[PDB]
RNA sequence: AGUAAGGUCAGCUAAAUAAGCUAUCGGGCCCAUACCCCGAAAAUGUUGGUUAUACCCUUCCCGUACUACCA
RNA sequence: UCGGAGUACAAAAAACCCUCCGAGUGAUUUUAAUCUAGACAAACCAGUCAAAAUAACCAUAACAUCACUUAUUGAUCCAAAAUUUUGAUCAACGGAACAAGUUACCCUAGGGAUAACAGCGCAAUCCUGUUCUAGAGUUCCUAUCGACAAUAGGGUUUACGACCUCGAUGUUGGAUCAGGACACCCAAAUGGUGCAACCGCUAUUAAAGGUUCGUUUGUUCAACGAUUAAAGUCCUACGUGAUCUGAGUUCAGACCGGAGCAAUCCAGGUCGGUUUCUAUCUAUUAUAAAUUUCUCCCAGUACGAAAGGACAAGAGAAAUGGGACCAACCUCACAAACGCGUCUCAGAGAUAAUUAAUGAUUUAAUCUUAACCUAAUUAACUCAUAAUAAAUCCAGCCCUAGAACAGGGCACA
RNA sequence: GUUUACCAAAAACAUCACCUCUAGCAUUACUAGUAUUAGAGGCAAUGCCUGCCCAGUGACACCAGUUUAACGGCCGCGGUAUUCUGACCGUGCAAAGGUAGCAUAAUCACUUGUUCUCCAAAUAAGGACUUGUAUGAAUGGCCACACGAGGGUUUUACUGUCUCUUACUUCCAAUCAGUGAAAUUAACCUUCCCGUGAAGAGGCGGGAAUAAAAAAAUAAGACGAGAAGACCCUAUGGAGCUUUAAUU
RNA sequence: ACCAAAGCUAGCUCAACAUACUAAACAAAUACAAAAAUACACCAAAAUAAAAUAAAACAUUCACCUAACAUUAAAGUAUAGGAGAUAGAAAUUUUUAUCCUGACGCUAUAGAGAUAGUACCGUAAGGGAAAGAUGAAAGAAUAAAAUAAAAGUAAAAAAAAGCAAAGAUUACCCCUUCUACCUUUUGCAUAAUGGUUUAACCAGAAAAAAUCUAACAAAGAGAACUUUAGCUAGAUACCCCGAAACCAGACGAGCUACCCAUGAGCAGUUUAAAAGAACCAACUCAUCUAUGUGGCAAAAUAGUGAGAAGACUUGUAGGUAGAGGUGAAAAGCCUAACGAGCCUGGUGAUAGCUGGUUGUCCGAGAAAGAAUUUUAGUUCAACCUUAAAAAUACCCCAAAAACCCUAAAUUCCAAUGUAUUUUUAAGAGAUAGUCUAAAAAGGUACAGCUUUUUAGAAACGGAUACAACCUUGACUAGAGAGUAAAAUCUUAAUACUACCAUAGUAGGCCUAAAAGCAGCCAUCAAUUGAGAAAGCGUUAAAGCUCAACAAAUUCACCAACAUAAUCCCAAAAACUAAUAACAAACUCCUAGCCCAAUACCGGACUAAUCUAUUGAAACAUAGAAGCAAUAAUGUUAAUAUGAGUAACAAGAAGCCUUUCUC
């Protein structure tokens, strides 16, 4: 395991990319 | 290289709080254990050698903040006094034994 | 790399009672120099801590020394 | 081994060959008793506190103190002392009453739990490209380079990890055969220049073919002699030992220098030293349609003050490679085989970088991930074309056909 | 001459020579002998030589002491003749401070030292230079004749070693007849590629290829077959050797 | 249909009784070199057993281990022990004779090794087997009866595709779905281990404390003891194979090392030479290379080599024996393995180390804190299993827990929700851990890296494959149904083009020269309009361009980044209506026998043997054990595969045994 913070963009976990897809940001329309 | 740092390696002592508040404890346990005074004895608490507080009455454990005001013959902390400011007074943590045990009660042991 | 280990007068040694020899400086002896005789000066590598210092420890620096093996 | 602080941020506990401080006792007198409720802590052994009660002394008196106060320490047995009490750098500190070296002459039981060779992970080291311009370049950042720094990727080196194998994954270099990548050494096309020409420097595109012979060293590497269009970088178990080599590493023998009192040891040298296998399975056992150099010529022309000195186009001769053949020469005591000898070797399409025409978004201009048409243009590659071609005589004999099986002849011979 | 019978035949051991050491002597060795003798060893003919050191250890004397052809040892720091070098000088420690000789050697590393000759070209070979701060004098130094199935280099002559292979015979080989073995083998109806995976897939995943059998060949893979890895570590598992380990 | 299969005797084991214990045979020959009738002799002998092991090492010690005279008790007591391991008496007690003896012992891989210590392997001590089946009669072999059932073959070779099978199907394949089995590990289809296949044989054993059942009970027991509900009896228990070694006693010098006896060889050639001289054979060694590598050979053949009158080869026979012999030291040789021979005995040596451990089904089910010549192991604690008792356990609000600053959050506790927890009595396993998320440390803010704390997981579904990520309360049957995680991810972007320039003035200063354009200073001013200058340029000037005139009016910040080695990698698709659909070990539906698992522990059944009674076309209730084999490079025997493959041999003709070729 790498440490918390790193050099190369840390791959999140899989549960954790979800949830930074659904709380995007939608401008009005 | 080779290491430099030697006898690292100790123990922990357990020093800590061993009974809550409400917790019903009779004469002689052990209230609490410390290095330094974190918790200062109060009414019905003793002190040990070693710094430790210990119930003199069975009863209900209670803590409470109250004021410090230290004895004379204790050059350090009469000193410390000294140099307060006139708004101020110290605040210090107590430990307190609230009895609940009666000292006793009379009972007819003979009618002449 | 690691470990070991030392620095003291200008120089080399022994003690920490900082001494001894030599060099250096002044004078005497000789025609002059040297030898020789007489007198004086001279230092504890470095920083900090060692009741206080020194022989100690620590820091800095120079330099010395051993080992670096089985596939 | 024992204590304190951080890692362990707020009850406890909590690790590393983790980061920093200490202890293996002194000073002093207040010389600190006996007996018992209840608890903290803890695997155990150990460690800690403690009311009441009794005695001591103000006649209803128990915390020895100070130095971060926390650590200042050792179990049985056994031994000595009065019976009270004492005894270990037993420090390997839960402590065997008392015991070192070397083994490459080594043996046995096991481990990929654990190293060397290989793969894999990772990218410190290494390699390749870009971003940023202070400056070097007489002036001029980027013709050629570019410090202090930014960013992306390759997996060749030495390391790091110890994940698959120690009831075996045989280990350097050569010999044979080479498969592949392009970050291209040569061959082809092109942009830039501090490119007149010649000789160069640099960048883009292209991997079908090619990349020499020798002296020394076991050598890869490197130096040197001669040459070539060029003598590329790297992967493939740093390809390839059931194909070969064993000079070197890497057993047993033996000297020299050194270390050790010795036995023996040295990524220090030197001489010598067994390289096994009858192929079960997988895989595999021939189509062709060339490439480069040199000479002559263009031409002492183009280009230049001169000195120097071209490209393209044309013609010719060789070499390597592919595939064939004996009239001669040569090997040749078979009527054949064989090289040193002889013979042959090709058209069309198609492209990458780049160059040019027409022209709009933008009524200019502009090669166009704008349209239509069209031009100059690397190598691959594809194809024209060439080879193969008759179903069903076959016992026997012959054969320039052949392991067997097949194949060609056997009417006039 | 001798040795590791069965991976080393050598530079190892032995050897004539030289030297050290221990013994004054009788019925089974030495020896039917008696110091010109006989044992316990070292070093290796010959020739020129074998330097200095009894402090330590050992031996002898068993007291002082004596012995290195007994085990072993045989030095720093600083200054000094224009410069370089260091005859010399100051000072210190030792039982003495490496003397003669030879030398980039079979001699740690530096190392492919430097230079000359040999070659078109020399990490080789020979001859010199030489602190070799780790050469060195019977654990022997140095020189030479002869000798050597030892190790290295050169010239001449030869040759398929090689540029570069070819022809022809015999034993193998392939067909026919006879007899007929071995290692090996979980079951196999036993493909290729990329990816995945105990980190190198005939078997998994995504795709490709695909009538079934026989005989003869080449050795890339089946981490091929063979030996419960010789390397390395572990085991309160062994053994051989040595001594300043412990006990005796 | 072959190969094969079946049988029940031979005899054996353990006792008892018992004479009292080297049998049978000894005509002749037997310790000369045994089995050879016959000549002056010598003859004989003893010295404590040691060690493998246990103490987790090993030095004092270690039962039995040569010689005891027994049994019931005293007693595992007194004592003896690095006072550790373990070793262990006595005084004093008990014991009635003879017959009733046979078998819950085996049946040819069993039982003795035995048909036999014979074949056979070793010089010797020593080691040491396999092997039998007809019937009343084989004086019934044109002979007869019986299973025709192991692996291996034949009858009957094979047809795309795959752990060889399942779901099936009218149909063998074709289709769909599945990474062999044990052992060992954090994790194995692994290219980690073992097995060709078949039959036979081969591995859990003990009763102190305890639980279950029963007798009798303040007492129990058929003496000796235990007793504040105890005593007596029964039942429930703890493996196999393997080292290198160590000690004692035997047997080996016919090979080899050396020596003592007794013999025998060296021709020719060259030299005054029989000189450890020279050339070269016999003879003896074995340098170099190639064949050979299960070979002709457990060290050879072919070529080539060294010595060859000596420190030489060689025959016969004798001597030295393992704490040793021997050695021109190679740590050589002493019967094909010598850092110390072989054989037997001690020996079932001992291994924390490797391998193996045999019927069905069911219940619950553990990843490491502390010491340790200890980290390859053990003994405690935690956790867990079986049985039992008891009352509180988890969640847990307010209050409460430090002083300079300090997050997620812990400790403690009523309610509430829910059945868990503690204690007592018996216990083993485990104590070698992997990843993901989170807080830290070492490292390169590297590793599938390493050290701790909190939490999670180890699907037969999904992420194409996949131990660790996500969905999931693991029962059986059905040709029913609803759902969960989840299947192709984004952008791949930047045109900026008119027209037009004249004054003071080379501004001062500066410099060799500084004319908007090294620097310093100032930065005013003509013209409607234009900076003592924004850029380029010049040695300095000149010159070009940009700001300001006018003309005129789409919009214009920013967003560009190379490549790897066997062959690219599902195929493909911009709109017919999507909080769709299809999709599990989840959850409903119909019936039930009503919920997974490795070490350890608990329970219920059961195959095949013998015995006690039943049973009498093969069983029932009980009591007993040599009580079950897909796995130990397992043992013996038999079969295959490799394979009809590797490899082996006889000169020719004829009138047959005579002539020819070598
Ligand atoms: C390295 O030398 C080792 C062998 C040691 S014993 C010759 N290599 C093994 O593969
Ligand atoms: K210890
Ligand atoms: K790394
Ligand atoms: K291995
Ligand atoms: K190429
Ligand atoms: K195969
Ligand atoms: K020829
Ligand atoms: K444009
Ligand atoms: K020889
Ligand atoms: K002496
Ligand atoms: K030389
Ligand atoms: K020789
Ligand atoms: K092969
Ligand atoms: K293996
Ligand atoms: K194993
Ligand atoms: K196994
Ligand atoms: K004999
Ligand atoms: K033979
Ligand atoms: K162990
Ligand atoms: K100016
Ligand atoms: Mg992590
Ligand atoms: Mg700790
Ligand atoms: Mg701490
Ligand atoms: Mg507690
Ligand atoms: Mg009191
Ligand atoms: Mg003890
Ligand atoms: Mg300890
Ligand atoms: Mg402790
Ligand atoms: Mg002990
Ligand atoms: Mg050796
Ligand atoms: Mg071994
Ligand atoms: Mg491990
Ligand atoms: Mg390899
Ligand atoms: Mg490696
Ligand atoms: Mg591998
Ligand atoms: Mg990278
Ligand atoms: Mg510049
Ligand atoms: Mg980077
Ligand atoms: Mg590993
Ligand atoms: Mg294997
Ligand atoms: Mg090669
Ligand atoms: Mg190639
Ligand atoms: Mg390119
Ligand atoms: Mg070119
Ligand atoms: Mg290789
Ligand atoms: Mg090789
Ligand atoms: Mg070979
Ligand atoms: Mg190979
Ligand atoms: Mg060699
Ligand atoms: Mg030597
Ligand atoms: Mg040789
Ligand atoms: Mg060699
Ligand atoms: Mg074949
Ligand atoms: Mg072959
Ligand atoms: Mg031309
Ligand atoms: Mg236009
Ligand atoms: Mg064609
Ligand atoms: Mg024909
Ligand atoms: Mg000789
Ligand atoms: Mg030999
Ligand atoms: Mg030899
Ligand atoms: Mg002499
Ligand atoms: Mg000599
Ligand atoms: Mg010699
Ligand atoms: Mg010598
Ligand atoms: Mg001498
Ligand atoms: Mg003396
Ligand atoms: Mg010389
Ligand atoms: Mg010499
Ligand atoms: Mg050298
Ligand atoms: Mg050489
Ligand atoms: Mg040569
Ligand atoms: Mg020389
Ligand atoms: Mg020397
Ligand atoms: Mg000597
Ligand atoms: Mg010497
Ligand atoms: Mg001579
Ligand atoms: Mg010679
Ligand atoms: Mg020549
Ligand atoms: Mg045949
Ligand atoms: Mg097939
Ligand atoms: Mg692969
Ligand atoms: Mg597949
Ligand atoms: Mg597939
Ligand atoms: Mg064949
Ligand atoms: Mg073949
Ligand atoms: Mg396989
Ligand atoms: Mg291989
Ligand atoms: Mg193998
Ligand atoms: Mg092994
Ligand atoms: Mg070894
Ligand atoms: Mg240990
Ligand atoms: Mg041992
Ligand atoms: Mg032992
Ligand atoms: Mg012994
Ligand atoms: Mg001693
Ligand atoms: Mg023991
Ligand atoms: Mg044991
Ligand atoms: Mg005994
Ligand atoms: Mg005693
Ligand atoms: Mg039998
Ligand atoms: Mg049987
Ligand atoms: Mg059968
Ligand atoms: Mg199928
Ligand atoms: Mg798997
Ligand atoms: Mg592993
Ligand atoms: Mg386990
Ligand atoms: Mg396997
Ligand atoms: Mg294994
Ligand atoms: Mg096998
Ligand atoms: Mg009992
Ligand atoms: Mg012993
Ligand atoms: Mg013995
Ligand atoms: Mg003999
Ligand atoms: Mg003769
Ligand atoms: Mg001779
Ligand atoms: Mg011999
Ligand atoms: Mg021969
Ligand atoms: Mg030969
Ligand atoms: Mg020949
Ligand atoms: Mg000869
Ligand atoms: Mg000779
Ligand atoms: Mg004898
Ligand atoms: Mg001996
Ligand atoms: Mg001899
Ligand atoms: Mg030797
Ligand atoms: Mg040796
Ligand atoms: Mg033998
Ligand atoms: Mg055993
Ligand atoms: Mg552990
Ligand atoms: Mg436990
Ligand atoms: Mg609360
Ligand atoms: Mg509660
Ligand atoms: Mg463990
Ligand atoms: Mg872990
Ligand atoms: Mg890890
Ligand atoms: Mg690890
Ligand atoms: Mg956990
Ligand atoms: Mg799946
Ligand atoms: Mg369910
Ligand atoms: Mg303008
Ligand atoms: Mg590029
Ligand atoms: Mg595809
Ligand atoms: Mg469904
Ligand atoms: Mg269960
Ligand atoms: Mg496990
Ligand atoms: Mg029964
Ligand atoms: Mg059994
Ligand atoms: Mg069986
Ligand atoms: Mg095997
Ligand atoms: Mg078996
Ligand atoms: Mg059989
Ligand atoms: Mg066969
Ligand atoms: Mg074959
Ligand atoms: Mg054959």
């Amino acid at each position: 395991g790498s440490k918390a913070v790193t050099r190369h963009r840390r791959v999140m976990h899989f549960e954790r990319q979800k949830l930074m897809a659904v709380t995007e940001y939608i401008p009005p329309k | 290289g080779s290491s430099k740092n030697l006898g690292g390696k100790s123990p922990g002592k357990r020093f800590g709080i061993k009974k809550m508040e409400g917790h019903y404890v009779h004469a002689g346990n052990i209230l609490a254990t410390q290095r330094h005074f974190r918790w200062h004895p109060g009414a019905h608490v003793g002190l040990g050698k070693n710094k430790c507080l210990y119930a003199l009455e069975e009863g209900v454990v209670r803590y409470t903040k109250e004021v410090y005001v230290p004895n004379p013959s204790n050059s350090e902390a009469v000193d410390l006094v000294t140099r307060l400011p006139q708004g101020a007074v110290l605040y210090k943590t107590f430990v307190h034994v609230v009895p609940a045990k009666p000292e006793g009660t009379f009972k007819l042991v003979a009618m002449l």
